[PDB]
């Protein structure tokens, strides 16, 4: 609505692409009301012929917990007119009891957005095998979630997934220290490299051994782009049920953190802290939320450096592999060089679908 | 015909290609021995319904709907593979097949089923991989009595293997992910030809009795098993162990005395109450680590009888207790890093000697170390990091063997560090221990709040690393050793000590300058990027001007050293005493003009910014990420514990100047509270072409963004350069 971020809206619209990309994406949905946006601006890059997503991939379960995960982000799908895209459900996946504890996260909010239960697909990759052996052109891959099917998918027929894939971009971590054979691997501390550190590491190790480009973005990209909170207020103005499940989510964490970091439960963090890196004695929430203005979206990002159309707008890759090897590149908080027209991006593409 | 390659599909465009393998194209055959698909199925595929009854060798990828035809009996075969999916129930059963050798079925998603085994035997390579829906492997199979390569790859549902391998001579023997097995398989006989048992995050409860037998391999890996409870004794018939990731064990199987060779025993993130308090037995131990358990809390009884152990590492035993006591001789190592709950060391270790490796780091409740240590004259290596120990044990200046000493402490960083109620008042003066020694080389102090050094440091020799790091009320440093290489001092007095110790020592190579208040300013992570205090780079950016003003200028003599003049110092901006600025492009490229040696012309004088990062500052980032959606509740805080990191770090960066080859590398401490933060480096190399400086082709971390380059001259250092270059 405002005049700025219509204007780099056509901005964008002049820097169109002259073929849409259809791109295979795996998510994790109701944990967090990034994926959901993500959807979102998927969903309205693709009404502008940006991309086209052909497939998705639920993670993060057990097989009743993916079961619903997948129910859910289908239900999603069907009322944010995406009655195309294929759910399918992941596979099994060796768990700790800690992990398992933790992975079984489920928040009430997202019970009634599971759309019939008889739609969903609980076959896995094997469609998607099918549709790349058959595309008559180049994929790409994202990856926000687990890396399971994702190593699947690329551990089988190598000379197929390498002359019909143009890249992979992954939200994730970069290992410090050089592998043994001068590869690089994925680091053990980030969410999505430690969700399963076998298949991630088997999904760099095959990626460079492969050939096909490899993108990774970090997690300060989203400290670098951050958002204002009257994003979720605008897109939940106008009572569509999506984004007040987002700001009903966004608002029920955020009262969570700002009542637990009352009475010091946990360790390391103040209330000086959450003043600095959310805002710029212990009042009632009501009050704190005016005065935030650094909220993160960290999946979003990826898909925006996905596409190479809007690659070269704002983002600005490192290289960093050796010169015998596959091309690879990180991008982190300095390579983003105008986060002020990514802030207007994700606003604008979020705002209107 | 006798042979058969199918090439690829797109050279014909006419269907050519299915004609070939069509049913009405074989008869014609009569004979044919091989037939190989190697290439993928682009689209469309044609079912194969003849399969005639002569063949020896076949490969096919993709293949047609679920069974072979039912009158296919080739009574002759050699070498089978299929890459194809939806082939489930491959024969009818009891299939008579003689000289089949090698049977390989890969990435068949969906097989129910493996045939029967009756009679067909000679088996050499089985390999099945990525299975997912297969609970069973028909445990006739394990009645082969010649299989050599049993390959069992992502096996997603595997339950049950056979019971019993009757095979003689297994050379491979892979499971890998399973992740969902029962039981390993018991063996009869001994395998004396095997070379590789691959059991990789496996499901397993417990292994037979009859590992004794897989005793031929001679080591025992383990790792993420997250499912076994239990250990037999034959496993002590093994050279190597390393157990790894098993959330719940609880017990290690007693010793039977049946085993008397082992000695790599590795144990990292395994639940072990107490050690079978039976270890003596074993008496051929060399290397024994415990690396970060959670409940070891007493280690054993009468450890020491081991017969000379060597190697002994006991790293973040958080809940392991005072030791039981020594009652050994060829013990180097001695590693305890992060052991909060021990009180003190055993006495009786100033018996014991041969040492020559003592580490202890971390160790934050441990305060009367031994005082004696008397005739403990073979030590080495000595590190203490963490607090507790205030005064060094009197009649250290005993030993004279001592290398390397580490000397670390703990404070809170603020605007102001603050020591420990001044050390309590410490009598500063009469600091003489390390004063007494000889022979050091690497010699660390930190956070001493220690206001005199001694006088004797002129007899001491051969101090190649001196670091003295946020040490604060000091005065002034005294005398300094003629051999000092490596030199890390405060910024409160590092203006008077370079220009006045670089011209009178011949070995002076690197000096980094620390200033707690550029520490303290970037505590929090989003400092670095977010914005910065501009009044703080003026409070140092004329020091880095005035510093280089004043350097003796005397390196275009004769070489006395091979090395070049290195300074490290914080800061993110050209001191502006540099005429030639660059702002971006991550490179540096100055074409410098000619004839410069109409005056002596002393060097190339080369900046760089970059910043050195914290090993940990992954974690952080991490965490507050997470923090900014907190979806985690009140019961998970309640048992977190924070994964211990060492406190002081050694980060180092690599740069090359090419016109010649040198390369020389930089150096500089990191805070733990404080993870990165902006430096500038100086360099000088002492002496058609370009200049060029590129970093290193790794260095995934660290980019440098600022440079600067200037000409130096006779002429008192003049510097009065004709370059006129932005
Ligand atoms: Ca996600």
């Amino acid at each position: 609505l405002t005049p700025t971020e219509t204007a780099v809206l056509r901005e964008l619209r002049l820097h169109r692409p002259p073929l849409p990309l259809d791109t295979l994406l795996f998510t994790d949905p109701n944990k967090d009301p990034d994926d959901v946006v993500t959807y979102t601006i998927a969903k309205q890059l693709q009404a502008e012929g940006f991309l086209r997503l052909t497939d998705v991939v639920v993670t993060l379960g057990d097989a009743d917990m993916r079961s619903q995960r997948a129910q859910l982000a289908k239900g999603v799908f069907d009322r944010l007119a995406l009655p195309e895209v294929r759910v399918a459900r992941g596979q099994d996946y060796p768990m700790t009891s800690t992990q398992a504890r933790e992975h079984s996260k489920f928040l009430a909010e997202g019970a009634a957005l599971r759309a019939a239960p008889d739609a969903v697909h609980t076959d896995g990759v094997r469609a998607m095998r099918e549709r790349l052996a058959t595309s008559p052109h180049k994929l790409g891959m994202v990856v926000i979630a687990g890396m399971t099917d994702a190593s699947a998918l690329l551990a089988e027929a190598g000379d197929l997934v390498r002359e019909k894939l143009a890249s992979i971009t992954i939200m994730g971590g970069i290992d410090p220290a050089r592998d043994a054979d001068g590869l690089v691997q994925p680091d053990t501390r980030a969410y999505n490299n430690a969700t399963d550190i076998h298949a991630a590491r088997a999904l760099y190790r095959r990626a460079q051994q492969l050939g096909i480009p490899l993108r990774i973005l970090s997690k300060e990209a989203a400290y670098r782009a951050a958002v204002p909170p009257a994003f979720y207020e605008g897109i939940a103005r106008n009572g569509h049920p999506v984004g007040e499940y987002l700001r009903d989510v966004q608002k029920n964490a955020l009262k969570g953190l700002w009542e637990g970091i009352q009475a010091n439960l946990i360790p390391g963090l103040d209330t000086a802290w959450f003043f600095r890196t959310f805002v710029a004695g212990a009042m009632s929430f009501d009050a704190i939320w005016p005065q935030v203005t650094k909220l993160n979206l960290y999946d979003p990002l990826t898909l925006l450096a996905a596409l190479p159309g809007a690659a070269r707008l704002l983002f600005q890759p490192t290289p960093m592999h050796r010169e015998g090897a596959s091309p690879v590149e990180h991008v982190g908080h300095a390579e983003v060089v105008r986060p002020e027209k990514a802030r207007l991006l994700l606003s604008a593409l979020a705002k209107a679908a | 015909i006798e042979g058969l390659l199918l090439t690829e599909p797109e050279q014909f465009e006419e269907g050519e290609l299915e004609y070939m393998y069509s049913a009405e194209a074989l008869k014609k055959t009569r004979r044919l021995r091989i037939l190989v698909k190697e290439y993928y199925n682009r689209g469309f595929d044609e079912p194969v319904a003849y399969l005639p009854n002569s063949l020896l060798w076949l490969e096919w990828r993709n293949y047609s709907s679920n069974s072979f035809p039912s009158n296919f009996e080739p009574s002759k075969l050699v070498y089978l593979t299929m890459k194809g999916s939806s082939i489930i129930e491959l024969w009818n059963g009891a299939k008579r097949l003689a000289f089949l050798t090698t049977l390989d079925l890969s990435y068949c998603h969906k097989l129910i089923q493996t045939p029967d085994f009756r009679m067909i035997t000679n088996l050499e390579r089985l390999i099945l991989s990525s299975c997912d829906a297969l609970v069973e492997v028909h445990p006739s199979v394990g009645f082969l009595k010649n299989l050599i390569l049993l390959n069992m790859d992502h096996c997603i549902s595997l339950e049950r293997l056979p019971a019993i391998i009757q095979s003689e001579c297994l050379e491979v023997l892979d499971l890998n992910y399973c992740f969902n097995l029962k039981m390993f398989p018991e063996v009869e006989r001994n395998m004396t030809h095997l070379k590789k048992l691959d059991l990789t995050s496996t499901g397993i409860r417990e292994l037979p009795a009859s590992i004794e037998h897989l005793s031929s391999l001679e080591n025992l890996q383990m790792h993420s098993c997250n499912q076994l409870v239990s250990l037999p004794s034959s496993i002590w018939r093994f050279r190597n162990l390393k157990i790894s990731e098993c959330e719940k064990l609880g017990s290690l199987p007693e010793i039977h005395g049946n085993s008397n060779c082992t000695r790599e025993l590795i144990l990292k993130l395994v639940s072990i109450k107490e050690l079978p308090t039976s270890i003596g037995n074993l008496t051929s131990l060399n290397f024994l680590e415990i690396c970060n358990c959670k409940t070891i809390s007493s280690l054993s009884s009468s450890i020491w009888g081991l017969t000379s152990l060597t190697t002994l590492k006991l790293l973040d035993c958080r809940k392991l207790k005072n030791l039981p006591g020594i009652p050994l001789d060829l013990l180097r190592i001695i590693d305890m890093s992060w052991c909060s709950c021990i009180s003190s060391l055993p006495h009786n270790i100033w018996m014991l000697k041969f040492l020559r490796i003592l580490c202890i780091s971390y160790c934050s409740r441990l305060e009367y170390l031994p005082e004696n240590l008397g005739h403990l004259e073979h030590l080495e290596e000595l590190l203490a990091d963490g607090t507790g120990i205030l005064r060094l044990p009197s009649s250290v200046a005993r030993l004279n063997k001592l290398e390397v000493l580490s000397f670390r402490k703990k404070f809170a960083i603020g605007p102001k560090v603050q020591y420990s109620s001044s050390m309590l008042n410490l009598p500063d003066d009469v600091f003489g221990s390390l004063g007494s020694l000889g022979s050091v080389v690497k010699l660390n102090l930190s956070g001493n709040g220690f206001c005199n050094l001694p006088e004797t440091m002129n007899q001491l020799f051969c101090l190649e690393y001196l670091d003295i790091t946020f040490c604060q009320r000091l005065e002034a440093l005294p005398e300094l050793p003629p051999s000092i290489k490596e030199l890390y001092v405060d910024e409160h007095l590092a203006l008077r000590i370079m220009e006045d110790l670089v011209i009178k020592c011949k070995e002076l190579n690197l000096i980094a300058v620390t200033k707690i208040e550029y520490q303290n300013f970037y505590r929090w992570l989003d400092s670095i990027w977010s914005d910065v205090s501009e009044l703080l780079e003026n409070s140092q950016k004329q020091q880095l001007d005035d510093m280089l003003q004043l350097i003796p200028f005397s390196y275009l003599s004769t070489a006395k050293r091979e090395e070049v003049l290195k300074i490290v110092i914080h800061g993110t901006r050209i001191p502006e005493w540099f005429r030639w600025q660059d702002r971006s492009a991550t490179t540096m490229s100055v074409n410098l003009p000619e004839y410069w040696y109409t005056e002596n012309f002393l060097g190339f004088a080369i900046c760089c910014s970059c910043c050195f990062y914290h090993s940990a500052r992954s974690y952080d980032v991490e965490f507050e990420g997470s923090m900014h959606h907190y979806n985690y509740d009140s019961s998970y805080w309640k048992e977190y514990e924070e994964p211990s990191y060492d406190f002081y770090e050694r980060d180092s960066i690599e740069i090359t100047a090419k016109l010649l080859k040198k390369v020389c590398s930089f150096s500089m401490n990191v805070l733990r509270r404080a993870t990165a933060v902006p430096n500038m480096c100086f360099a000088f190399f002492p002496f058609y072409g370009i200049f060029e400086t590129c970093l290193s082709p790794g260095d995934i971390r660290h980019r440098g963004k600022q440079w600067g380059f200037n000409l130096v001259y006779k002429d008192e250092t003049g510097g009065s350069v004709t370059h006129e270059m932005l």
